[PDB]
């Protein structure tokens, strides 16, 4: 038995919200939803399909019908910006089940480009027998990104790690990637480039082992 | 031992179905042939398992849910009906798997004059899901008005008695009722057969 | 006040076990179901398992069936889970839950609606050792920062475990212009992180930049200063 939600919804503030939440005959089991704010623990903001509990706000509602649960913000505003996650509690087995959860964001702030820093390795790090390219970028808005490494517009397959973005002070967005290599295959292209793409615009900046 | 069926089907008392009370059976051994072999039941109809074979299976837990209800209504102690009992009282799942066993309460659970200790739920908001159960005694509002205090316009009790007198027609008549539901885990399996590979 | 208080967590290695306790306190502990559930970082929410009010019913999830016992003292107010043989999969902050719904003691009669009640977490860490230092190497502004009108320096902390490492910049007096980044966790099993600061273009010749950072565990301090050699 599976439970399935959608994974991103975004809203302008005061505008409705609805959240989705799929599963086999979920009609005939009740439905709660939970808010969970980054580091910190989920809430109840519904419970039995459509009850909100106590000291919840009003414009939180609820329904399920046919398979179908739904989660409606009326008024959304900038504080109920968070994951929400459904579950249900079969009637039989009295096994639970939660949805994969929905990252909805509240449009707080203006579309902001991101600014892409690459660094090459350390002459430290070299010294120590190894290198990393460091791929930094900065004050984006919405907070979601994509990163592709290139050795020569030739497409790097491993030794990437990337972040998920994180909150920076101005409540823009960052995130980070990293590439690995050994010394060698450093000194032995061309170049090495990170792409970074966001909201279907993609910025690269390129590094090579003279410059 | 012997599983406590006497102490579920003798029980001195019985319960009103809008609070239907559950029992756990569990570590013993259930003689099933105990009870269908008591021609005495009036309704005994067995949702997807055996007859006797029971008397050879385990199971994790037994649950004997029981209630008395009026001989109409018995009907829908059943899989997808509706109706008052059924819609906000004791609901049975689709795809149940268990017994309903019913049988006339007449000569203990009415008196003359009138017995109105059984009650059953009249007014619900929406219906109950399967093996839910509900005593809340919250003022029904059928009309527009808040009431906060007793009744108004149209401010009913949800709760209504069944009015059980000995002369009553045989559909208008108390039956009891007990509903045996059976659970099987990945866990010890602690209700058995005497029939079984246990013994 | 109605509080779950989560303990136990902490860095553990895979096949070995522990053992977790939730302490409630302000309300009828022994009249209520309760829940473990887990979140791994960066997935939801997973269900782990299941109590009835007196202990009496035990539900697990397939991924921990076997090997996890849920279990519940009402006399002393806790929860327990006993996890044995961890895998490194489940590495998560563990939540301890109360049912919103409340067995008066009568029948052996209970319905779960919603979790109204959560503590805080604990976390355990399911990892194989190599509790290590990080090695810190500067990054420095390079001639493409030069040319805005500010320009990017930074700290990469690399191949350190466990997870806590903090990063400041002169001794905290640097503060604005800093983002430190959240860790990633390499196949190897060890951290690595990276700090940045932007920062006048003029400046790097007069402002110098250090930057500092404490690995508790390991009682590692290094200081580093980022020039733009
Ligand atoms: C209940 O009482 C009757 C009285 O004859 C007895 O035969 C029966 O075994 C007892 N237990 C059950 C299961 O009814």
């Amino acid at each position: 038995y599976e439970l399935t939600q959608p994974p991103s919804v975004s809203v302008s503030p005061g505008q409705t919200a609805s959240i989705t939440c799929s599963g086999d005959k979920l009609g005939d089991k009740y439905a709660c939803w939970y808010q969970q704010k980054p580091g910190q623990s989920p809430v109840l903001v519904i419970y039995q399909d459509s009850k909100r509990p106590s000291g919840i706000p009003e414009r939180f509602s609820g329904s399920n019908s046919g398979n179908t649960a739904t989660l409606t913000i009326s008024g959304t505003q900038a504080m109920d910006e968070a994951d929400y996650y459904c579950q249900a509690w079969d009637s039989s087995t009295s096994y639970v089940v939660f949805g994969g959860g929905t990252k909805l964001t509240v449009l707080g702030q203006p579309k902001a480009a991101p600014s892409v820093t690459l660094f090459p390795p350390s002459s430290e790090e070299l010294q120590a027998n190894k290198a990393t390219l460091v791929c930094l970028i900065s004050d984006f808005y919405p907070g979601a990104v994509t990163v592709a490494w290139k050795a020569d517009s030739s497409p790097v397959k491993a030794g990437v790690e990337t972040t998920t973005p994180s909150k920076q002070s101005n409540n823009k967005y960052a995130a980070s990637s990293y590439l690995s290599l050994t010394p060698e295959q450093w000194k032995s292209h061309r170049s090495y480039s990170c792409q970074v793409t966001h909201e279907g615009s993609t910025v690269e900046k390129t590094v090579a082992p003279t410059e | 031992n012997l599983c406590p069926f006497g102490e579920v089907f003798n029980a001195t008392r019985f319960a009103s179905v809008y609070a239907w009370n559950r029992k756990r059976i569990s570590n013993c051994v259930a003689d099933y042939s105990v009870l269908y072999n008591s021609a005495s039941f009036s309704t005994f109809k067995c949702y997807g398992v055996s007859p006797t074979k029971l008397n050879d299976l385990c199971f994790t837990n037994v649950y004997a849910d029981s209630f008395v209800i009026r001989g109409d209504e018995v009907r829908q102690i059943a899989p997808g009906q509706t109706g008052k009992i059924a819609d906000y009282n004791y609901k049975l799942p689709d795809d149940f798997t268990g017994c309903v066993i019913a049988w006339n309460s007449n000569n203990l659970d009415s008196k003359v004059g009138g017995n109105y200790n059984y009650l059953y739920r009249l007014f619900r908001k929406s219906n109950l899901k399967p093996f839910e159960r509900d005593i809340s005694t919250e003022i029904y509002q059928a009309g527009s008005t808040p009431c906060n205090g007793v009744e108004g316009f149209n401010c009913y009790f949800p709760l209504q008695s069944y009015g059980f007198q000995p002369t009553n027609g045989v559909g208008y008549q108390p039956y009891r009722v007990v509903v045996l539901s059976f659970e099987l885990l990945h866990a010890p399996a602690t209700v058995c057969g005497p029939g079984s590979h246990h013994h | 006040e109605v509080q779950l208080v989560e303990s136990g967590g902490g860095v553990v290695q895979p096949g070995r076990s522990l053992r977790l306790s939730c302490a409630a306190s302000g309300f009828i502990f022994s009249s209520y179901g309760m829940y473990w559930v887990r979140q791994a970082p960066g997935k939801g929410l997973e269900w782990v398992a299941v109590i009835w009010y007196d202990g009496s019913n035990k539900y697990y999830a397939d991924s921990v069936k076997g090997r996890f016992t849920i279990s519940r003292d009402n006399s002393k107010n806790t929860l327990y889970l006993q996890m044995n043989s961890l895998r490194a999969e489940d590495t998560a902050v563990y939540y301890c839950a109360r049912d919103l719904s409340s067995s008066s003691g009568w029948d052996d009669y209970y319905y779960y609606y919603g979790m109204d009640v959560w503590g805080q977490g604990t976390t355990v860490t399911v990892s194989s050792a190599s509790t290590k230092g990080p090695s810190v190497f500067p990054l420095a502004p390079s001639s493409k920062s030069t040319s805005g009108g500010t320009a990017a320096l930074g700290c990469l902390v690399k191949d350190y475990f466990p997870e806590p490492v903090t990063v400041s910049w002169n001794s905290g007096a640097l503060t604005s212009g800093v983002h430190t980044f959240p860790a990633v966790l390499q196949s190897s099993g060890l951290y690595s992180l990276s700090s940045v600061v932007t920062v006048p273009s003029s400046s790097l010749g007069t402002q110098t930049y250090i930057c500092n950072v404490n690995h508790k565990p390991s009682n590692t301090k290094v200081d580093k200063r980022v020039e733009p050699k």
